[PDB]
């Protein structure tokens, strides 16, 4: 299903796009705790 | 009777029974504090400034 193939290649863009989502937040997250041991010295 | 209370007030199951009740009751409660997870996310998602010009 070439179509369907083609179909599938946009499909997993958006599971690449949603995991991009995932890290950024967790990067914040650890540059955030990143400050608070910096002010613990 | 006296046998017969002793062997039902045993001490080898009285310890038991005690020691078992107490780690479902260490697994129960910190299982709600999990169930409470979520402020980690609430208090990251949102930092903004700028109402601060609202204020």
């Amino acid at each position: 299903e070439k179509a369907n193939l083609i179909t599938n290649a946009k499909v997993h863009i958006h599971k690449l796009n949603l995991v991009n989502r995932n890290y950024t937040k967790r990067a914040e997250i650890s540059r955030k705790n990143a400050k608070i041991a910096l002010r613990r010295g | 009777e006296l046998k017969y209370i002793a062997t039902e007030a045993s001490p080898a199951k009285v310890a038991e029974i005690a020691e078992d009740s107490d780690v479902y009751v260490s697994e129960i409660e910190e299982a709600a504090d999990i169930l409470a997870g979520d402020p980690e996310i609430d208090l990251g998602i949102d930092v903004t400034d700028e109402l601060n010009q609202l204020e």
